[PDB]
This record gives structure tokens, C-alpha cells and sequence, in this order.
């Protein structure tokens, strides 16, 4: 009557060969709603989904609200109409995301790396419902931001190698929501040095396959911080 | 513009 | 005061990469009654290659997995049967509307041979993922849109017009993948080359952006078919 | 495909 998890499971695969992230999405969602656990490979295929969407609607904004800034610094409403509907249908997908979250994935014991990996997405969705947000409606969001982002910190320091690329990854984005959201640059600037050279210190204990999935994000805090100072 | 982590680690 | 609101926002869709909201726009510009401008067809035709394009992409992907196989499973041909069906349903769409409105409507020769290679174009979909006596009556559709657009070009255009020229590319392409003509596709496109190359550079200032491109293709085609 | 631009 319903499909099996194997089979969404298989077609969400399909569909990012096929680059159809939004039915991917949908895929993942139905495997996420059987009510198991997902493994590191199905992680992923979730983070991928939506971050694809998401990321589309992301760069849709920044054009229309770069067009709409424009005509302020042509003079007609459809711009702040058409930014809006966007917006609103970013939102719409940041909650979706957001509800499996809260409603499945996040669990209060489980595997330490998959607990980080979530509440480091559940810190990015906030994050990107800030981008577009404002008012005290942008306080409240950013205050969830920081406190799922901040929970996550807090497991991958006490339960994951300085090394291990999800709390890698998570350091990158905490440090770009300081930097971009926050205003807190300073603080961005010394979690990005401190995860790097952690990290650094680190790496000759490696395996190659381990050494180059850590190195990967390494150059993202490298190329910040480079950016930053 | 800077950059955050892949959807996939 | 909406039909302006339409084609202002399917240029803001098509700034912000949103083909299928661009689609829905130039749709809702389409059903006012009101004929198309040169641009507002091109805005029309961008958001429909970029939306079927997408679709077109993702059913290739999915036909070449199906083509491993054992060297699996049913959900490869499932999943590219619900590709497929939407496919379908963006080219009945756009032929819909080509039929109920523009291709009537359209007031002068290149408008008509535009749209008449559109609908060439969206049978000439359809036929690559068609089978069997329903292929053989799209691929029939095809000819017939693409013939009656050549016939009214070769009487109303020149033959360095660029919509004309990209007509005669996209014809010889169905005779050469769709048809199973490839003497008629060489004969065409070669013809087609020759006749706008030797006007080409004896022009001044016309249409060249739209010129330079197609002919590149071709070029590239009569390389790879001879 | 080696087909028209869209746009022409
Ligand atoms: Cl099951
Ligand atoms: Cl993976
Ligand atoms: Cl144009």
C-alpha cells in the first residue's frame, strides 16, 4: 500500500544521479517518516536533498533582493511580490527540514556523530531562515541557531576526534554564523584558527582515505580565514 | 564569499 | 493590469534561474488572448527548453542506468516512468498552448515559423521517449510542424534569418535521430550552411549572436554524421 | 543535444 524504505531509499540515490533534488528530498523525507534510524551514507543523502533545494531558493533571493535593492539605489511592485513568494517557499522548506528533525532524527542518547550531524543541520536551516529574516522575528532566530549549533559543539568535543570531518564541518558553518549572522567576527576568527590547528595537530595520526576527507575541510577554514583576516 | 561544509562529509 | 506584471516577472524568473516558475508566468502572459512580442517568445521558449531540458537530462540518465542493469531492480524503470510522465505532460502543455493560441494568433511569417518550429520541437520530445504506433503518429506530428514551418520560412525569410536557420537545424537533427533519415539530415544541414554562409559575412550589421551559434552546431553535426 | 538555442 505504501513504498518500502530500501525502495526510497534507492530512488533518492536515482534522483541525485538524475539531479531531481527535489523529488530526492521527497524520497528522503518518506524514509526518514518509517521511523528508523538513517546511516551515515543516508545522512548524507538527506543533507544533500535539501541542501540542494534550499540552495536554489537561497541564490533566487540574493538575485531578487540584489534587483530590488537596485531599484531603490524601474519602479514597479512585482520585484517585492515575486522576493516574497521565494522567500516564503525557502521558509516552507527550512520548516520541513526543520519538523523531521525535531519530529524523528534528533534523539536525547544514539550515536554521538549522527546527534552532531543533526543538530549541526538543525543550526544550518535556522541559519538559513536568519539569512532572509527580520525584526525580533531574527532575534528568536538566531538565538535557535545558536543553541542547536552550540548542543552540537558541546557532543562532538566530548565525543568525536579534533579530526573527524562532522565536527570539522560544524566548527566551518558555527564560525560562519558568528562571522555573517552573529556580528561576531572575532569570535569567528578565533573558532576557525583554534578547529584548524586542532585539527592540524592531529592529522599525522591519519589514515590517506581519513587524512583527505579531514584535509577537505580544512581548506574551507583555511580559505575563511584567509577571507576573514 | 566564503564557504560552508559540503551537504555530504 | 496583469499581463504586464507577467512578463515582468518571468524576466525576474529567468534572472533567478526559476524556469518553472518562469514557464508559469509566460503561460499566464500566453492565455490573455494578446499576440507575443519577438522577446516575450523568446522568454516563453527559454523557460520551456530550460524546464523539458532539465526533464529531457534526467530521463537520459536514468534510461543509460537502466541500460547496466544486471551488468537493478525495478525502481531504475519506475522512477524514470514518473520522469517520463512529467516530461509528457510539460511538452502536451506547451503544444496546448501553441494550438488554442499562438500558432492562430500569430500576425506575421517569422512569429508563425517560430512557433511552428516549437511545435516541431516538442513532438521531436515526445518521439525520444515514445514507442511503438504511438511514436510512429508523434514522429508524423513532427514532420508535419516542421514541414509547414520551412515551406512558409523559404517564402518569407532570408535564408540567414536566424530563426529560420535554427528551424532547418533542429529538422535536420529529427531526420537524422528521429526519422532515420540521414541523407535528407546531411542534404539539410549542409544546404542550410552553405546557402547562410555565403550571405553571412555580405550582411551589414544584422543578426549575428543568433547566427554565430547555430551555425557552430551546424558545422559540429555535419563533422560528426560525415 | 547539437540543437537550436532557446533563445534565437
Ligand atoms: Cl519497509
Ligand atoms: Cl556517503
Ligand atoms: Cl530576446
Amino acid at each position: 500500500p505504501h513504498m518500502e524504505r530500501a525502495s526510497l531509499i534507492q530512488k533518492a540515490k536515482l534522483a541525485e544521479q538524475a539531479e531531481r533534488y527535489e523529488d530526492m528530498a521527497a524520497f528522503m523525507k518518506g524514509a526518514v517518516e518509517k521511523g528508523e534510524e538513517l546511516s551515515c551514507e543516508e545522512r548524507n543523502l538527506l543533507s544533500v536533498a535539501y541542501k540542494n533545494v534550499v540552495g536554489g531558493q537561497r541564490a533566487a533571493w540574493r538575485v531578487l533582493s540584489s534587483i530590488e535593492q537596485k531599484s531603490n539605489e524601474e519602479k514597479g511592485p512585482e520585484v517585492r511580490e515575486y522576493r516574497e513568494k521565494v522567500e516564503t517557499e525557502l521558509q516552507g522548506v527550512c520548516d520541513t527540514v526543520l519538523g523531521l528533525l525535531d519530529s524523528h532524527l534528533i534523539k536525547e542518547a544514539g550515536d554521538a556523530e549522527s546527534r552532531v550531524f543533526y543538530l549541526k543541520m538543525k543550526g544550518d536551516y535556522y541559519r538559513y531562515l536568519a539569512e532572509v529574516a527580520t525584526g525580533d522575528d531574527k532575534k528568536r532566530i538566531i538565538d535557535s541557531a545558536r543553541s542547536a549549533y552550540q548542543e552540537a559543539m558541546d557532543i562532538s568535543a566530548a565525543a568525536m576526534p579534533p579530526t573527524n570531518p562532522i565536527r570539522l564541518g560544524l566548527a566551518l558553518n558555527f564560525s560562519v554564523f558568528h562571522y555573517e549572522i552573529a556580528n561576531s567576527p572575532e569570535e569567528a576568527i578565533s573558532l576557525a584558527k583554534t578547529t584548524f590547528d586542532e585539527a592540524m595537530a592531529d592529522l599525522h595520526t591519519l589514515s590517506e582515505d581519513s587524512y583527505k576527507d579531514s584535509t577537505l575541510i580544512m581548506q574551507l577554514l583555511r580559505d575563511n580565514l584567509t577571507l576573514w583576516t | 564569499s566564503r564557504g560552508t561544509s559540503p551537504a555530504r562529509m
